[PDB]
């Protein structure tokens, strides 16, 4: 299962990507780079919740709504492991 | 060495189109964006639109009425963007950049100067600029040479092939009943001349006209 | 759309001194900011990203400063070579924009033009043209007024002038006055003369030159 700690890399990657090609276009987006697509990915599929990026576009939300789908659950995974490999140690 | 080829000019007829061109080279990602930048004389930078060749979707600034499309063709590494129905508004630089999708435009085009005119393309004639006789001269002398009767802009006036670079002024154009006329200066010392050659290599884009013109003392 | 304004238009700094270009945002773009720099004809250059990064094969002569909406532009000890439009461009929110411009302006010392007149060539002559042309290079100020007499006769027909932006080579500037004749009008007058005058001296430079 600690094979998701990949689709989750894969998740992110391709949220920025599409976030991008999604969100420009549209007067005041701010999620239009590369790297701010990344960390808006992981802020996403944590959901953290810093609101400090976000699409607008119709699309881009639709590139959010794979990313949380996929990279919660995907994420959720990756803590389901970590979790266990401590129940171990101690 | 340099990364976008731009045709250095394009002349256009009011309501004609013409499609620009940019060909890329060195490294390449699937994160590029190529943008155009539209300068009008005088005036500064203004962009006019951007596309992602990996993917080949484009947007265009808004603000200003949309007057061109944009394209790519992923092989040749070449971008297009096609510009419809001209007019003298239409007639300036344009540069096209490459973009890593980080925001800012690392490298860009020598851009191309585009007139819209129904006036018709002529090269230029490069007339020699040495002392008269009885020039007393001193520790340098200035030699030059004239470019007239040509249209559009713009011409690239080089000395000895680029060797010769420091001591060159090249004044800009005035235009005269549909010609252009510039003059470049070049100096160097007294000694050097002219034992040792100096020339001035024209070039005219809108034309594909590159002439040499060598500047011996006269008779 | 995120508006840059760039002001003043112009600085005029002395040689050596610290010069600052500002760029001010409509609205907090963090540190979105990025410098060009654009030489007489010349394309823009990437001087500095994200308002300080620096850039490779950039002076450390120049620097950034700022974040949300005031950003500055720095040269320690400016010189010839930086003379040119600062521009400053934003990737905060879409789509990318530009700011009005700045031209940067050396103040050097006075500097007396040096004129050289020209004969028209045969190559030329050959066509039925005569131009006559004169060059003031290498003066300081850029002001300066050019004169042509014909047989010491002042002539203002025919006569096109062009000047050049400050250079960067020399912080000076140049101009070039071509008076231009048909080979007629010009197999009949003796000698033509170029004055200058310029505020280096009271009495005009001048060069003459005969046909025959
Ligand atoms: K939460
Ligand atoms: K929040």
């Amino acid at each position: 299962a600690g094979a998701a700690t990949v689709l989750l890399v894969i998740v992110l990657l391709a949220g920025s990507y599409l976030a991008v090609l999604a969100e420009r276009g549209a007067p005041g987006a701010q999620l239009i780079t590369y790297p701010r697509a990344l960390w808006w990915s992981v802020e996403t599929a944590t959901t953290v919740g810093y609101g400090d990026l976000y699409p607008v576009t119709l699309w881009g939300r639709c590139v959010a709504v794979v990313v949380m789908v996929a990279g919660i659950t995907s994420f959720g995974l990756v803590t389901a492991a970590l979790a266990t490999w401590f129940v171990g140690q101690e | 060495q340099v990364q976008l080829q731009q045709p250095g000019a394009e002349l256009v007829k009011p309501g004609a189109s013409v499609k620009l061109s940019c060909k890329a080279s060195g490294y390449t990602f699937t994160s590029d964006w190529i943008h155009w930048v539209k300068q009008r004389p005088g005036h500064g930078l203004e962009w006019i639109g951007e596309i992602i060749p990996s993917y080949g979707r484009a947007n265009y600034n808004e603000k200003i009425q949309k007057k061109a499309t944009l394209t790519a063709d992923k092989s040749s590494s070449t971008a297009f963007m096609q510009l419809s129905s001209l007019t003298s508004e239409d007639s300036a630089v344009y540069y096209c950049a490459r973009e890593r999708g980080d925001g800012y435009f690392a490298v860009w085009g020598a851009g191309t100067t585009v007139t819209v005119s129904s006036a018709k393309t002529t090269p230029p004639s490069v007339y020699p600029l040495a002392p008269g006789s009885a020039a007393q001269t001193n520790s340098m002398v200035t030699l030059g040479c004239l470019v007239k009767g040509y249209f559009p802009e713009p011409v690239t006036v080089t000395w000895n092939s680029g060797s010769l670079s420091s001591g060159v002024h090249t004044f800009p154009a005035v235009l005269q009943s549909d010609l252009y006329t510039l003059s470049s200066s070049v100096t160097v010392p007294s000694s050097s001349w002219p034992s040792e050659t100096v020339t001035c290599n024209v070039a005219h884009p809108a034309s594909s006209t590159k002439v040499d013109k060598k500047i011996v003392p006269r008779d | 759309d995120i508006l840059l304004t760039q002001s003043p238009a112009i600085l005029s700094v002395s040689p050596g001194e610290r010069v600052s270009f500002s760029c001010r945002a409509s609205q907090s773009i963090g540190t979105d900011i990025h410098w060009y720099q654009q030489r007489t004809n010349g394309s823009p250059r990437l001087l500095i990203k994200y308002a300080s990064e620096s850039i490779s094969g950039i002076p450390s002569r120049f620097s950034g400063s700022g974040s949300g909406t005031d950003f500055t532009l720095s040269i320690n000890s400016v010189e010839s070579e930086d003379i040119a439009n600062y521009y400053c461009q934003q990737s905060n929110r879409w789509p990318f924009t530009f700011g009005s411009g700045t031209k940067l302006e050396i103040k050097r010392a006075d500097a007396a033009p040096t004129v050289s007149i020209f004969p028209p060539s045969s190559e030329q002559l050959t066509s039925g043209g005569a131009s006559v042309v004169c060059f003031l290079n290498n003066f300081y100020p850029k002001d300066i007024n050019v004169k042509w007499k014909i047989d010491g006769s002042e002539r203002q027909n025919g006569v096109l002038n062009s000047w050049t932006d400050q250079d960067s080579k020399d912080s000076t500037y140049s101009m070039s006055s071509t008076l231009t004749l048909t080979k007629d009008e010009y197999e009949r007058h003796n000698s033509y003369t170029c004055e200058a005058t310029h505020k280096t001296s009271t009495s005009p430079i001048v060069k003459s030159f005969n046909r025959n």
